[PDB]
This record gives C-alpha cells, structure tokens and sequence, in this order.
RNA sequence: GCCGUUGCAUUUUAUGGC
C-alpha cells in the first residue's frame, strides 16, 4: 500500500543533499539505477538514494530487493530535481549510489548518514 | 608595466605646510618592487604639478608580493620642496648637493 | 615536548610504525610532540569533570575549549557533550595535518608523493603558499586547498625541466 | 591493537587489599592514570573468595558491593580468581588486567596485547 | 546613504503597462540596462549578446546591434565566446559592457561599435563567471566565480585588484552599491557574507532555519531552506535574500539572525514550492520585485521602520522562467528576461506558455 | 529571426507550438 517507505523528513533530506554535494565533489558517487544496480553487483555500494516523484515509480522497486539481498541501507527522498541538483548536475537524477572508500575525506558524514538511515529502517 | 594602478587614500589638506598628505598604495601583480622614481612620476599626474613637487618614502612591501604601501607627499610649488623637505631626501631625489663632512 | 615513560616496549614500538606507515612521517619526535599537546588538554579535560554542573568555569573555560576542538576540525558536532573529549585519540590530530589532507582530496595518489609536493613551492590553501606539512587545517579551509597560480600542474609556465626539454628539441632537431 | 576508551578492567583479589592498605581509591584512581572513563568489573570467582577472609576483612567486602562496580558472571564451581581470568584474557583481546601478584603477572606478559596495572591505579602499558 | 525614496504608495500597479517581446534566442540568461537615453543588453545560451534601445517608454525594445560568437574561438585568449554566457553587466559610463560564462573568460565589449575590446583569462579550470556587479558610479568589477572566489577588476585600465576567498559552494549572487562593499551568497552553504573591500573583512549571516521548529509553529497555529538563490542590497545598512522555498529573508547589518523572513511567496506546485528565481530592488527605496516561473512578478513594499514588508502586488504579464530583472525610470519601466529554463542550465518542469523574450511594464508616479 | 493564429489588410499590436 504505501510504496514510499521510508521517506525522510526535512533536515535529514538537506543533510543528505549536502553529503551528496561533497560526494559529487569527490567523484565518489554513482548516477543512475543502471549504474547503482551494477555497484550493488560489485558490492562496492554503501547505500542507495531513490526519488519519490519519479513517474512511474515501479522502475525503482528493484533496488530495495537487491539491497535487502545484499544487506544495504536505502531511504527515499521526495524530489528528483533536488537529488539531481546535489550531484553538481543540472538535470534530474532519479537514484544515486554511494561507493566504498576507506580513504574518503568525507567518511564520518557517510557513517552519520548511515546511522540515520539504519536508525530509520528498523 | 602591468597596469600599475597607484591608489591613494587618507588625503588631508594641510595648508599651513602648503601640502597634501596621503597614503600611497602600490598594487603590483606580476611586478616586484618597482621604484621610488616612477612613483613620483605617476602620482603627479592626478595632482598635475610637477615631479619634483612630489616626495615619497617608506614602502615595506606585503609578504609574498603584489602589494606595496608607503607614504607620499605633494607640495604646491618647487621652492616649497627646497624648504619643507628633509635635507637628505632632496639629495636622494636629486634636488640638492650633499656637502660631505 | 616530553619523552614517553618507556623508550623500548614491544606493543608500542610496532604501534609507532603503523602510524608511520599510514601517515608517512620521519621522526617519532613528530609523533611525541602531537601526543604532548594532547596530554596537556586531557589533564585540563579531567579538571572540568570534577567541578559543579553549569560552573561558569565549566561554561567559559569548558565550552570554548569544546568549540575550539570543533574549530580545529576534530570533534564532530554530534559528540558535543564534553564526554567524547576523553574518548579522543592520537590519529585525529594526525588526520588534520596538511600532508594527509592532500591525499584524501584526490590529487596525490600517495601519502609520500604529497610530502614532496609540500616542499616544492606548490599547493597553497589560501593565498599563502604553505610548505610545512603540519599546517593543521581549520575545517573552513578544505575546499580552498588547490594548485598554485604559478608552479605547473597549475599552468602559465611549464618549468625549468620542461623548458629544458623544449630546449633540447630546438637545438638538435631544429637549429 | 585497536583498543578504545571507555576501557574495561578486571579487579582480582590481590588488588583490593593493596588499595585499602594504601588508601588509594578504586574507581577514582583508575580514572587517573588511564585518563578516561573506566568501567570496572568483578567476577563471581573473585568476590566469593573474599567471603573466606570474612571476619578479618569486612572492610574489603563492603567496598566491593557498591554500584560503582559491576557484576560479572562465570559458570564453574571450583575455579579461582587466578585461573578463571586467564581464560577471559585468552578468548578476547580487549580487557585490562589489574593485579600485583607476580604468579599471575607472568601469565599476562606472555599473551601479547594485554594491558597491566600496578600498586593500586598507577598504570603501565603492555 | 540610507533609504529615503518613499513611493510605494504612489505606484499605480493595477493599470501598469504590460507588454512582451519575442526574441531570436533560446534561454536568455541575463539582462543589464544602463541609465546615464537608456540602453539594454541581453546574453543567451545561444552564445549571443544583443543591444536594444529602450529610451522610448511606450515602445517595445527595438533592435540596435547584435553580436554572436561561435566555435571559432576554441583555444584561452580568443576574442569570442564559445559556450553559454551566464551574466552581463554594463559599465556606468556607457562606454563598455562585459560578458562571461561557461567559457571561463571575461570579454569586455565596446558599447559603441560592439567590438571585443578586451579578453581576460580567468586562469582557472573552475574559474567560471557567474555574476558581474559594478559599484555604482565606479569601474571596479566584482566577479563571482565558481572556484568560490570573488575577483575584483578595474575597467579603464584593465587590471586585477584582489581576490576574496572563503565560501564553500558556488557563488551565484553578488550585489553592490556606491560604497566599497558587496553582499555574496554561496547558494548551498546556506549563508551569506558581507564583504568590506579595504577592511578585507567579512560578516557572515546564517540561514538554515529548520522547518521542525516551524512544526512547533504548526502546533502554535513547512519547506526546507536548501539554497539561498539570490541576494540584493537595498541600502548600505540592510539587504535581502531569496531562497529555494518561497521564503524571502530581510537582513540587517546589526542582526546575525534574520530580521525578517517571508513565508511562501510564489507558492507551491510531496508538494514543491517555487524557487525565488529573481530579486531586484529599486536603489535606496522601499520597493523590491521578486520573480519566479509561476508567471507573476510579486512586488513588495518595505516598512518605514525596516522591520517588515507588505504586498504591493502581482504582475501577471510574464509567463516563464524569470532570470533577471531590470528597472529604469525617468515613470518606471520594468524589464524582465524570460527564458525557457533556469539560469544555471537547471531542469524546469511543465511550464505553461513556453516562450523566450522580454517583459515590459510601465508604472506611473 | 523557426512555425501557427488574430485586429491594422503586412510594417504595428496580441496569443499558441517546436
């Protein structure tokens, strides 16, 4: 029935958009459910961001099944326009993937976002 | 020769010494430690008196380069430069003989 | 600075080089002096855990000490309860060094390649060229760390060894 | 090595009788030379031993049953403070041993990566 | 100087002359109008600058001269633009007008014969020009740059003065007055900074008010601040900003917090508020004009005590993405650059009346 | 200035599509 769970609140959404902004600054970001599915195959994916205003929505339902197979966190965001904007990118991106790097300059922000997401998934 | 752009601030009319004191700012990107001679030339063309009616000194530059701040002087006449200036600056500018003793 | 209490002790001696292996240092003097400053803070850190709650000493000399740790870029703001201050450790001051932040921000492909790039009149953070590896970035200066206007990899000159390589081509192949 | 504050420490039998007879506290002494928040522990082997020193050492028992100190359990009837700890230090690599008994202390310097203590809260690294 | 022109009541808004011009360009990014006869300058994402005469208020802007570059000018010392031009600004002497964009250069143009009189390399691969603003009655160019910089030039001598650092994302908007100071935003850092050029200091004002506390307001009786899109300077002692959620924030130089914030202005349409895509004030006055792609320029009157502002009204004559607002006077002539998309190359959704051109609106008294 | 449409009859004025 809901099909839009979990959907994030306000300050977590802008927090995620800022983390995606520095992630696009550090080329540690994947753009597209095609690419995101490939990163879920290679096991390099930290977590997955999906949009809620994508028409249709059922093209994006494969990512929770593949993530729950791989035990990977995921949270919906309401805008695909702002989700495109946080990529340093001027046309919308429906879904983005966070890649794995322990040498990442922004790693603590990624662990805090995974703390909020993994808090919300339970 | 990189568009020197000599900037002046702190201009106060001082008629009792017949002068106008002001802080010379020398921006110099891609140019290092220009002169004392060219400075007296290029600030006398906004006051339009003469080169030897212009005194200047000071100038400890910014660290790294690209900015220089000194202290500049302009008078109303040539004879005022011979009376109101120090005796060694006129030798430095060339306007006098240093009687060595 | 201050020397540690025991100079040769097995689990600590190998713990030196795993710090020297990741960060790429040259002297345990540059390790011990970092612990020395962490020593002096931590004694003061335990002083304000004894006194009364909402002491203005615990406020003025506490929170400014807390905010300065946020200001240097070490204490994350979520742990801003003066109880993570005891849970600080050695690598976090090592992590805020100017050498290691170059490698994290692409651009260095090593921690040892970035060490050479500090001492060769390259990368500046503000408009000041920094050539000391321990410059301790203040977290408001991260996305200003960049190649210089001069000193190529930044352009407008290719440099004395690239110009000499250009010089060799003109004299034998050309004239 | 990968050991972080808050530290956890094991108080055996020889420790408390060197604390009171030198008038240095248990918890507040541990915060001194470890320089962080400490989580003390006592096992079932150690506490029931001090019931056998009972009529001469009520002082040590009435300090050990304070809620600053936590309860820890093992399940063997017949084990000691001496031998039960060595199995605890074996299968995990994240405890700190507090003692002064040399007969136990030589069983601690052999397993690498194990922090020791001293006369009552004046610490020493491995 | 302070606010002294009090004429918000004198504006006859309901019968303002509304007109529109279609032009031969796709996605005009900016418009800059000179006042000493009045001129106009337009740049588009079709690589073109076009010069109009607007001295006749009853007429639509007629065409004088136009210049379009091309792919000839690929290198960066070429005297022509080879990508999208993001901003344009005319000099206060009417002699020059400078353009720049994604080609990361600055080309100074002559107003007379429309010739490339100067090309300046920014010398950074991230030194993209975003907003050019001149000091009133001066020639000191303030250049917002995508490598988080502010670069200051002189026009008459074509030199470089100095650079300001400090921001954390791309500096979109900068506004200035006749004194030597400017307001900047960084547009994702969710702050704005005041810049004193000879003092070489900054005063940092902070947005980012959480709507969660506003939910507290929802218990007493919304949308996220994510991007401070525009900034404008009303007087030397106050200014304003425009956001990504309809909030328009009034700011005082003595107030770290917002001295006012207006809630949703151009409205919504889970739900999406419109972006504050344009914001231009009449200098030293109490009147300012905000614009969206929603189709109606909303104009507001500042109170006399500088504490709140009130609705002057709406002008519905301009459908499409308003990118830049110019206001000239003698009467008042309002021009607005309507493009099919947002300035930044951004995506726009389902816009009614997709058209490109210039909005004109004359208000008497 | 690409197309369509209307009043002046197209220059002029207003509107829809790419």
């Amino acid at each position: 029935n809901p099909k839009a769970f979990p959907l994030a609140d306000a300050a977590l959404t802008q927090q995620i958009l800022d983390v995606v902004q520095q992630a696009a600054n550090l080329r540690q970001l994947k753009k597209g459910a095609n690419e995101a599915t490939k990163t879920l195959n290679r096991g390099i994916s930290e977590f997955i961001i999906m949009a809620a205003d994508c028409e249709p929505i059922e093209i994006l339902l494969h990512l929770p099944l593949l993530c729950e197979d791989k035990n990977v966190p995921y949270v919906f965001v309401p805008s695909r326009v702002a989700l495109g904007r946080a990529c340093g990118v001027s046309r919308p991106v429906i879904a983005a993937s966070i890649t794995t790097n322990d040498a990442s300059a922004i790693k603590t922000q990624i662990y805090a976002v995974k703390d909020k997401i993994e808090t919300l998934l339970i | 020769s990189d568009a020197v752009t000599i900037r002046t601030r702190k201009v106060i009319s001082n008629p009792l010494l017949a002068r106008k004191q002001f802080v010379v700012d020398v921006l110099h990107p891609n140019r290092a430690n220009v002169s004392k001679d060219e400075l007296r030339e290029k600030l006398a063309e906004v006051y339009k008196a003469e080169k030897d009616a212009v005194s200047v000194f000071g100038f400890r530059t910014q660290f790294g380069g690209g900015k220089s701040v000194g202290f500049g002087l302009v008078y109303n006449s040539v004879a005022e430069a011979k009376k109101f200036e120090p005796t060694y600056r006129l030798v430095r500018y060339g306007l006098a003989e240093k009687v060595e003793k | 600075y201050s020397t540690p209490k025991r100079p040769y002790e097995s689990s600590r001696l190998d713990a030196e080089l795993k710090l020297a292996g990741e960060f790429g240092l040259k002297n345990k003097k540059e390790i011990y002096r970092i612990s020395f400053q962490l020593s002096k803070i931590r004694r003061a850190a335990r002083d304000l855990l004894t006194r009364d709650e909402k002491d203005p000493k615990r406020l003025f000399e506490g929170n400014a000490l807390i905010r300065r740790l946020v200001r240097v870029g070490v204490l994350s703001e979520d742990k801003k309860k003066l109880d993570y201050v005891l849970a600080l450790k050695v690598e976090d001051f090592l992590e805020r060094r100017l050498q290691t932040q170059v490698y994290k921000l692409g651009l260095a492909k090593s921690v040892h390649h970035a060490r050479v790039l500090i001492t060769q009149r390259h990368i500046a953070v503000g408009k000041q060229i920094v050539n000391i590896p321990s410059f301790m970035v203040r977290l408001d200066s991260e996305k200003h760390i960049d190649f210089a206007p001069t000193s190529p990899f930044g352009g407008a000159r290719p440099g004395r060894v690239a110009r000499r390589n250009a010089a060799r081509k003109a004299e034998a192949s050309g004239e | 090595q990968a050991i972080k504050p808050p530290y956890q420490v094991l108080i055996d039998t020889n420790f408390i009788n060197f604390s009171i007879q030198k008038k240095v506290d248990i918890v507040r002494g541990m915060m001194d030379c470890l320089l962080a928040k400490c989580n003390p522990l006592i096992t079932d082997c150690v506490m029931a031993e001090l019931e056998k020193l009972g009529p001469k050492y009520r002082i040590a028992l009435k300090l050990a049953r304070d809620p600053r100190i936590k309860r820890l359990s093992c399940s063997h009837k017949g084990t000691y403070a001496d031998d039960c700890l060595v199995h605890r230090v074996l299968q995990h690599k994240c405890y700190i041993v507090a003692t002064n008994d040399a007969g136990l202390k030589q069983r601690i310097r052999k397993i690498p990566g194990i922090p020791l203590m001293s006369v009552g809260g004046h610490a020493y690294v491995i | 100087g302070r606010v002294f022109r009090y004429f918000g009541d004198k504006l006859l808004i309901s019968e303002a002359k509304q007109s529109f011009t279609r032009v031969g360009e796709n996605n005009l990014t900016c418009i800059s109008c000179f006042q000493p006869r009045l001129f106009a300058y337009t740049v588009s994402k079709d690589l073109q600058l076009t010069k109009y005469d607007i001295t006749d208020f009853s007429k639509r802007p007629k065409k004088l001269k136009y210049a379009k570059g091309g792919a000839k000018y690929i290198p960066n010392t070429t005297e022509g633009h080879y990508d999208e031009i993001l901003t344009v600004a005319a000099s206060p002497d009417g002699k020059y007008v400078v353009t720049g964009g994604r080609d990361r250069k600055l080309i100074v143009w002559s107003t007379e014969s429309l010739s490339p009189v100067k090309v300046i390399p920014t010398k950074d691969r991230r030194g993209e020009v975003l907003s050019l603003a001149f000091r009133k009655n001066s020639d000191q160019l303030y250049a917002s740059c995508a490598d988080f910089k502010i670069r200051t030039y002189s026009i008459n001598q074509f030199s470089q003065l100095e650079i300001l650092y400090g921001h954390h994302d791309i500096v979109e908007d900068i506004s200035a007055l006749a004194m030597e100071r400017c307001v900047t935003v960084g547009a994702r850092d969710r702050t704005a900074m005041l810049w004193k050029i000879p003092d070489e200091t900054r005063l940092t004002f902070r947005g980012g008010d959480e709507p969660q506390k506003l939910l507290r307001r929802w218990m007493k009786e919304f949308f996220c601040e994510g991007s401070i899109d525009v900034v404008s300077m009303v007087d030397d002692f106050h200014f304003i900003t425009g956001s990504d959620n309809g909030n328009i924030c009034l700011w005082s130089l003595a107030k770290k917090k917002p001295i006012f914030t207006e809630r949703i202005a151009h409205g919504i349409l889970l739900l999406q508020p419109f972006w504050i895509t344009s914001l231009y004030a009449i200098p030293y006055s109490n009147v300012f004009i905000s614009g969206s792609w929603s189709g109606s320029l909303k104009v507001w009157k500042i109170s006399d005590n500088l504490r709140s502002f009130e609705l002057l009204g709406e002008l519905s004559g301009a459908k499409g993405v308003v990118t830049k607002i110019q206001v000239v006077e003698s009467k008042f002539r309002i021009l607005a650059s309507i493009a099919k998309e947002h300035r930044l190359g951004r995506w726009i959704a389902n816009v009614s009346g997709a058209r490109n051109g210039i909005y004109s609106a004359v208000i008497d008294q």
